[PDB]
């Protein structure tokens, strides 16, 4: 029985159980402060509608804030398969400002990129359920969507923003709503007659602190090591059926960077990071007579089909020196996520981490671009000679080629997630570094 | 921990002060209800 | 290369690497008390069978106990698609008793609710494999099921029950077996002629300690922070096709609570937390001419499609005051789990946490219901006007409505998980608070 | 609102928040040593090709090493559905050598068994994406595969191998490539005409330490607690329609062990741990006239249907004594990993843990086989009476029976994952324990 | 039927198990009953329709000691030399014609 | 109690020492003489102390 | 085995063709150990 194993003891056990330090059969729980959480609706100023800019000022109902969820009500302008994360698309961007200072700013594409790299398993599925229609809903269906924000204070209570310690500074969220959302008010370039304007509401989760903790937050200075997103849009050295396009992109980045992330995309179709093709999930009508490689199956815009991705290879140069040996696009798409995050990244989305664990909150190695005169991302594209309308050509091809619909992925989005210091003192706050 | 509540901790107090066979060392009897 | 990153050092990095305290590249593992684990079968008293009660005392084979699995052998009384987590359904409830004191109790519905909220990804899939037939098994098939228990000591080594320190108190498990199990001995209300009675066995995984640790457990007092389930069943306000029914349920709960959870269900059909409809998986024969929207596709009983959920909105009141602003049923179903657990919750199952992390062992904010003279859960139901037999109506509808078949969701189960302390001393013990 | 809860403080809150020790709203991150990570391509000696053995010396391109990823380029020799983790199958094994001493070794089957037990969810899927063709690719398709290694230093920075502290020892990786890979150069036993030889490249991720940290690593002695794989292949007592075959296998294992793992397989078909059958995915052509239960649907080689698994029940005997009561094979397939890992294990793969958390690095309980002179794995097989070509028989059967085709699972692989100590001193290193 | 057990204490009073000296330990006998019994519920491989399930009763013969012997057993430590049975099943290297 | 069942008994303190143990079984013949062989012995598949 | 002449008139080194039905082998060993009883609890001296 179990005793027959305990008796099997000797020298090789000393390293494991001699002079024991711990047990596994008794947990010490740590007494904590007294607090409560409440979801409080914010007032949104400005007219809500497609393409409009609206904003909200966070109220002082509680002492600290964490989670923020933006609610939207959208309706279907067509049947299942016509939308793709439409609430994520709708929230074109969100800017976080404290005391008039920009702390951070996210874009719909960032939310898509972030999700592609950092969410997973049922978290990812539940996420999709909060931003899209995933049960084959039909035209006219109404749904409330919830878009969680991903600012540093929205990911951990550990970085809760001490609004209580910001007595003289207002905190605002500026939101841009997309001019168009696929399958909601537009179908490709065509407007959808009768489309409703979205209903919007912003909820902020407030932490109510008891007397001793509340007093300390209100009076003491604070420093937080927080995350920021750096982002610029670039034009892609568009692939050609005749050759391997190449490009050297100066990266206007600064600060200790945890990771870079990027994608190539068709700016017309939100979330399209791959070339279209006549294979079952790669285009509108794929597999039948009506198939076209000019329009995606929006409900299946994202894919793991690497052959439709357009990056052959890439490397990052620092001041002219390769930071690492050139690796294939597939490294950045499949391996980096394996090595550092543990989820699965869809084709067309790439990651390169400078951190051991980029998905966490503890710094684990950074590349400080504020000390790098010239940071450049070098890209080599695949030859776009594959006839996208022919599965034999799409599915039986080689490593270095892609579909001719790859020429549509003309946009390149390069992101860098970095660490800065948020300092709150004597009722004011903002960041230490520019 | 454990603020001494008087109305909430009454059954726990009855179980802790309940009599148990705490004197059965080297005592031979025909009882002993599966004592651990 | 890598060296060119190390040199890119500046003021911004002081908060990350100035005055280094730790490294990432050298781990010292903690030495621990030597132990062994043995899985030992308990003797079941009473009589195993449908509708019968059985019980067992946990033998003092080892020193501490953790994991417990109840095994069942069930046979299929019909084909694939006729059962739904039948081993979970069969084990109607389990009661944990120490020295005659009730410590805790779980219910088949709780196991289902718990699962819906806290298990996820492949943990959830494997769980389903251990309680159901998921490979399209056919009538007459026989299978060994394993139902892990979910008492506080069955979740982590950290709460191992010090069976050795409880000499004066027996530890017993009482199990109620359901009178009927769908697809095993009954098909809806109809008994299945020739159905087999279940075979049952209870296994406990025992921890064998070394000399020093064993002695300390036997002689020292122990205080284990544990979690308990509180539960009562309620009738729902009759959902109606004519209006939005509402209900105010007194929250007859006590103790610091990590979270409340609830579901609405059809008491006839185990696991049915939503309405049925003529859309694939939403009823027997759904999607075709033979569809019956009053009979579920048992193998696909649950769903993530809220359109079939019955709760429009809800709030919790404490002493007549709002705890938080009214939020939609979809908030409790999708967002709370996102924000606090990270999994995906099936439609019809709702969560409201008071804890930052309700899925964990460590307390992180609680609602003490022993200090709320009159807590109430306020529920607003959807209008049940949708013709369940017409996919156009079922799938193209609005946020505030549901299926006409949602009026069958007459039962409501409200659960809560709280924190108590199990104290052991001088061979005896029990919970510190009632 | 939140305040009406906050204010309702009482006696039962004292054990949670009285005399508070921690908060959740002020995380202070630890300061750490500065470092950087760089991917370096290694030079592989020996011709890479099917059946060849090649090797590389880990280059001296940094101070510590962690991840190792082997890249391969394979070309489909047939259509979608004809391959199963072919890059995993291709890498037959990898042997880790330090100072000329064998430290560890992994096998293609182990990679499959390991994955079956320890990877999960989207990690498992992404893993599959890096070793197989998962988009219904067609013949002639070319893909680069990435097969990460699973040596102790490839799992955590904490066990990075200190090449910097091994100034006098070479560290080498020996790679054996399979003579055949299903759906790439062979289709069952038949060679595929025109099949290409694989391209291969080995990548090692190097850690560049700062000056103070590097110096300490270079000069100080180190002791690492590391995980090794023990493995031998055995003959499965032939399963049969007429009876319940049984077998007692003496286990030639040593060292503190976190867990045992095993599988039964058809050695012809990589990854086949279950019987073939005419049910969807269980054989080539299953569900139609061409269904043949002599060849698997390679793209769906594995399954979660225990009815096709051979093992009925098992126990482990130590020094002649039962270590635990005999449990069903399904207990070792589904419960063990539920309780100890948290993922899902496919049919035909079994686990028995001696550890509370076998998937981790912390030695949370071990069985020391160096103190167990007579360790035996005792196996009882199911009766192979079910006609694999008839779904009614395949799917409607009883707990103690399986497919007639389960008789083909003639190979048994038994693994043990144990803990040893890798000591490094004065520029050299090796293991503390031989047996 | 009366099936005697053959454990060491079931063969001689000399090894009578002193239950009163075991104030903290239970003594248990676990039994496995055969799924089939020849000529009772099965005939070779064939089940016998209508066969009855067994009725079971376990009888233990106790020794009642007078005061001095009784006291010594409960109080004194004891060392019983006892028998144990070791057993494993093997596959027979089945002979052939 | 039944065929294939697993049952157990704890010996209670009904005296001071224990010796003989006899397990009684009541069985019926499912066929004629010549069909059984020590069936109560066969029935007692095993016993663990 | 079906022919008494063959069954009963045979040699030392041979047996019945039906003897191949005896496919299971049971090996037992009876040994000594010591059952110690002290302070209300007991057990065997050797593993």
């Amino acid at each position: 029985g179990g005793l027959s194993q305990l008796v099997a003891y000797g020298a090789q056990d000393v390293y494991l159980t001699g002079n024991p330090q711990i047990t596994f059969f008794k947990t010490v729980y740590r007494r904590y402060t007294n607090f409560a959480i409440e979801s409080i609706q914010q007032t949104i100023n400005g007219s809500v509608g497609f393409g409009n800019k609206v904003s909200t000022q966070i109220s002082r109902n509680g002492d600290l804030i964490t989670d923020i969820v933006v609610e939207f009500v959208l309706t279907k302008g067509g049947n299942g398969g016509t939308t793709y994360y439409p609430a994520e698309e709708l929230l074109q961007d969100v800017e976080l400002e404290i005391g008039g200072q920009r702390i951070d700013k996210h874009y719909n594409d960032w939310f898509r990129t972030y999700d592609a790299l950092f969410r997973m398993n049922d978290d990812r599925y539940n996420y999709r359920r909060m931003t899209d229609w995933v049960n084959n809903e039909l035209v006219g269906a109404q749904k409330r969507f919830y878009v969680p924000l991903i600012f540093f204070f929205n990911q951990t209570p550990g970085l809760a923003l001490p609004l209580i310690a910001l007595q003289y500074h207002e905190v605002k969220l500026y939101f841009t709503l997309a001019s168009q959302v696929q399958g909601v008010n537009y179908n490709g370039s065509s407007a959808i007659a009768g489309a409703a304007q979205p209903t919007m509401s912003v909820w902020v989760d407030y932490i109510f602190l008891d007397t001793q903790e509340r007093t300390r937050f209100a009076q003491l200075p604070h420093e937080y090591l927080i995350e920021q997103l750096q982002f610029t849009g670039s034009e892609t050295a568009t692939p050609s059926a005749t050759t391997q396009a190449s490009q050297n992109i100066r990266l206007n980045f600064n600060h200790p960077t945890k990771y870079l992330a990027w994608n190539f995309n068709n700016p017309t179709n939100y979330g399209q990071y791959t070339a279209l093709a006549n294979i079952p999930g790669a285009c509108s009508g794929a597999g039948t007579a009506a198939a076209t490689v000019t329009t995606p199956d929006y409900g299946n815009t994202g894919t793991y089909n690497e052959q439709l991705a357009v990056l052959d290879s890439a490397k990052i140069q620092l001041n002219g020196q390769d930071r690492f040996a050139t690796r294939k696009g597939s490294y950045f798409n499949k391996v980096q996520p394996y090595q550092s995050i543990g989820g699965v990244t869809p084709a067309g989305v790439y990651l390169y981490s400078f951190a051991l664990k980029p998905a966490g909150r503890q710094p684990s190695g950074t590349c400080n671009f504020s000390r790098i005169d010239n940071a450049t991302l070098s890209l080599t594209y695949k030859t776009c000679s594959i006839d996208a309308t022919s599965p034999a050509a799409v599915l039986g091809n080689t490593e270095t080629v892609t579909a001719n619909t790859a020429t549509l992925l003309t946009a390149l989005n390069i992101y860098a997630k970095n660490y800065n210091v948020l300092r709150i003192m004597s009722g004011m706050g903002g960041l230490a570094y520019a | 921990p454990l603020v001494d509540n008087p109305f909430s901790t009454y059954p726990y107090k009855h179980v802790i002060t309940e009599t148990q066979p705490t004197q059965a060392k080297n005592q031979a009897i025909w009882g002993l209800v599966q004592m651990g």
